[PDB]
This record gives structure tokens, C-alpha cells and sequence, in this order.
């Protein structure tokens, strides 16, 4: 597209340079556009990859959240005001479903097919599990179950691998765990399923701390306390 | 409130 | 445009439900597509245009800001890094101005020329003014000196009516001189008109501040604060 | 540190 013709470096120089500038949807474009070279990404390539279009996505579903909420006011004694309200929250959803058909198509042509090592199999199927999740958010139609089964999936792949190749303290691993957890409890109406994933998360990476060095110490107990807010919040 | 996911960083 | 099927009203109502979900690119197309009805517009939908530009254009220069400096920072022992900086940098700044030109553009095509009210029109000229600021901001070539006598021309013209029309606790006369002070300060390199603008219009809101009820005195207190928050900082 | 101009409000 766009960015064939600037050089697959200069794209990850941007794409840099853009993240410093908060300037989040460029950054997703020139990521794109590197993927879009055919090789594959380094773990520093998919940072960035994944901090931009989290970035992009996480400010549409707060804004379909926004509306949603609106909308549903809406339909409680409430005053007719028109369809202004839907058809904004379909425009914002539609861009919503857009970016995370967009992520979903990177991975799929062809990131997952060539990624063979844990950490880069293992974090590309979680992002499209998460990429599902965020369509299982919106999604109430015929292809609800399907979408939620499309995360569930990715997820429990994701989860195959990183439980085999992947000590329990890795970062990828522990955020899928997380990620996963959050489908069962937010998408999947399986609170308990939920609370199981991260306790038994929690627990068997604790016990593998003493293996780390500070600074892997340091990465794993942050998620670490993600898993402990959320079951804070779930019980 | 809302579940928190893996942030960025 | 784009919005050319839609409803003036229903621009309106979307406009402040982007306002709502933080989506200020929306909101200024919105507002933008209102204009272009080609009715005046109430205090309350130029609050709506105003808030929707500042926001996008507010994030473009805060974006063009970091870029600079990194340039800046480029061609001091600096290590050679290619055109991608100044590409990039250039890139945003192309927005900005972009911006920039369709505020311009829908101020001239036809606001200002309808606006025979003082706040109408104090507000318009203002907001030319601030636009033709943002333009200097990034501007260097043999344009930039007419960049500067524009927004000057405009600030000066908003100043003359707003001081004949408007009581001096006015929010609107208040933001504009508090505006034409920061552009004499930071663009016009005219620190002492500045300070003076800024001293002269607290003191002589200050002696005013007796005729407002209580809610006209919050907002005029206000952005008498951001003047002595400014001459704290010049002085 | 940078002059403050008017604000959104
Ligand atoms: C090395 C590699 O492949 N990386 C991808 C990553 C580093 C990690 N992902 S993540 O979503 O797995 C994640 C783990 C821990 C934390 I705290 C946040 C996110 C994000 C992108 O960078
Ligand atoms: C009534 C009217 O025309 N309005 C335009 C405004 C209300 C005021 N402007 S402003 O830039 O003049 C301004 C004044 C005070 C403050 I605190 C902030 C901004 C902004 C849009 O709404
Ligand atoms: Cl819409
Ligand atoms: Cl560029
Ligand atoms: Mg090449
Ligand atoms: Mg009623
Ligand atoms: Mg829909
Ligand atoms: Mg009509
Ligand atoms: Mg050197
Ligand atoms: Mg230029």
C-alpha cells in the first residue's frame, strides 16, 4: 500500500519516532507497512507493532463505550431523539471492526505461518485472540458465538505452547494467561474458569521467581500483580 | 469496574 | 463535502457526542459539515467548532513539538541518521498546516464576513488570529514574516472591537487578549507588549469584576488566572 | 516552560 515505497528500516525508525510522539495511528500504518515487507519481526518489531494498534483500538472501544452507554440510556422514560445516536456508535464500531480485521489480516497473511519460535508464535496467537475479543466486545449477531469461539481458539493455542516452550515467569506467557483470563470473565460467562486461570497462573509463577534475575524479576511481577487486582476484583 | 488486560510497554 | 446529506442538527447532536467519546477529529468534521450549511452558528456551536480544532490541532502541535526537538537534537556529535526525522517531522507539520487552512478557509468562507454581533465576530477574528499562530509556530520561510503580520492583523482587529463592544470581564475579550499576549511574547518576540497587554487587561477586568453575578465571575476569574499564570512565568 | 493560552472550556 502507502508505505511500499520507504524502506522497511525507515518505517521501523518511524514508527519509533511517531510512538514518541503519541501519534498512534502512524505508527500503525508504518507497521503495517514493515510487516507488509514479508520478513518477519524481531520481539523489538512486535513491541511496536502491538503498541500501536492497542493504542488505536483501546481509544475506539473506549469510545463505542461511551456510546453504547449512551445509547442504551437512551432506550430506557427517556425522550426520542432520533437515530443520531445508533448511527454514531455503528460509525465508530464499523472503524473499530476495521482495525481489528486489519491485525487480524497481518497475522493471518503471514505472520502466524512463519513464526516458529515460542515468543513470536505465542504472542502473535495472543494478539488474535485478543483482536477476537475486542469483536466478541461489539459483536451481537449471528457471528457472535463464532467470534468468541475464533478467541477462545487462538488463545488455547497460544496457551498449548507457552505452557510446553515457556518457563511460567515469561512475560508472554503470563500475559496471555491474563489476556485469557479477562475473555473468560468479560466475554466467555465463565467467572470461575476465570478466576482458576489466574490464580493457577499466579501461583506457579511465584514459585519460579527465584530463577530471575532482577530486571526478568521485575517484568514478571508486574503482570503478576495485574493477575492479583483482577482476582481482587473477581472475588 | 472493568478487568484489567496486559497493558503496553 | 462528506456531510453534505446529513442534517444540520444531526452534525450538531454527533458533534457533541464526539465531544462525549474523546473522538475530536469527528467532532471538528462534524462542525466542519455544520458550517458549510452555511447558517451563522450560536455561542453554543462555536464552543463546539472551537473545542473540536483546538483538540486536533492541540495534538498536532504537541506531536510537531517532539519531532523538532529531536531534529533539533540531530543536528548538533549527533550520529547521522538519514532523512527520516525530517521526514516524519515534515509529514505532521503538513497536517498542522492543513488544519490550519480549513479553519482559515471555513473562517473566510464565510463566518467572519456574517458576523455582526461582538461575540460573533471578537470570536472569529480570535480564532483566525490563533490559526495564523499555529502557522508561525512551524514556519521559516519567506512566508513566515506575512504568517505573523496575519495573525497579528486579525488579533488586532478582534482587540479594537472587543474593547468598544465588550465589558472588560467578557471571557471571550479576556481569551483573546490573554491569546495576542502569548503571540507577542512567543511569536512576535515583543516580551514588553506582552506583559503590558496582560497587566493592563487583569487590572482593568479586576475593576469590573463588582458588576458580575456569581457565575460570571467564575469564568472571568479564570482566565484572569492563566494572565498572572503567564506574567509569573515573564517575569 | 511555555506562555498558557485560553483553554477549552
Ligand atoms: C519479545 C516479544 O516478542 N515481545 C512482544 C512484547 C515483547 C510483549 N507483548 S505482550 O502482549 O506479550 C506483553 C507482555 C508483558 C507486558 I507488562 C505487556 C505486554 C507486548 C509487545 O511486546
Ligand atoms: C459565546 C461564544 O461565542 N463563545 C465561543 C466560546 C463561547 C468562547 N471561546 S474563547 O476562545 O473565546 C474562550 C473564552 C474563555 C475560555 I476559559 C476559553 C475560551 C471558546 C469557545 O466557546
Ligand atoms: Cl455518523
Ligand atoms: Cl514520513
Ligand atoms: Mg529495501
Ligand atoms: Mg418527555
Ligand atoms: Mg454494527
Ligand atoms: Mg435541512
Ligand atoms: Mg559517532
Ligand atoms: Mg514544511
Amino acid at each position: 500500500g502507502a508505505m511500499g515505497s520507504m524502506e522497511r528500516a525507515s518505517l521501523i525508525q518511524k514508527a519509533k519516532l511517531a510512538e514518541q510522539a503519541e501519534r498512534y495511528e502512524d505508527m500503525a500504518a508504518f507497521m503495517k507497512g514493515a510487516v507488509e515487507k514479508g520478513e518477519e519481526l524481531s520481539c523489538e518489531e512486535r513491541n511496536l507493532l502491538s503498541v500501536a494498534y492497542k493504542n488505536v483500538v483501546g481509544g475506539q472501544r473506549a469510545a463505542w463505550r461511551v456510546l453504547s452507554s449512551i445509547e442504551q440510556k437512551s432506550n430506557e422514560g427517556s425522550e426520542e431523539k432520533g437515530p443520531e445516536v445508533r448511527e454514531y456508535r455503528e460509525k465508530v464500531e464499523t472503524e473499530l471492526q476495521g482495525v481489528c480485521d486489519t491485525v487480524l489480516g497481518l497475522l493471518d497473511s503471514h505472520l502466524i505461518k512463519e513464526a516458529g519460535d515460542a515468543e513470536s508464535r505465542v504472542f502473535y496467537l495472543k494478539m488474535k485472540g485478543d483482536y477476537y475479543r475486542y469483536l466478541a466486545e461489539v459483536a451481537t449477531g449471528d457471528d457472535k458465538k463464532r467470534i468468541i469461539d475464533s478467541a477462545r481458539s487462538a488463545y488455547q493455542e497460544a496457551m498449548d505452547i507457552s505452557k510446553k516452550e515457556m518457563p511460567p515467569t515469561n512475560p508472554i506467557r503470563l500475559g496471555l494467561a491474563l489476556n485469557f483470563s479477562v475473555f473468560h470473565y468479560e466475554i466467555a460467562n465463565s467467572p470461575e474458569e476465570a478466576i482458576s486461570l489466574a490464580k493457577t497462573t499466579f501461583d506457579e509463577a511465584m514459585a519460579d521467581l527465584h530463577t530471575l534475575s532482577e530486571d526478568s524479576y521485575k517484568d514478571s511481577t508486574l503482570i503478576m500483580q495485574l493477575l492479583r487486582d483482577n482476582l481482587t476484583l473477581w472475588t | 469496574q472493568r478487568s484489567t488486560s496486559t497493558p503496553n510497554v
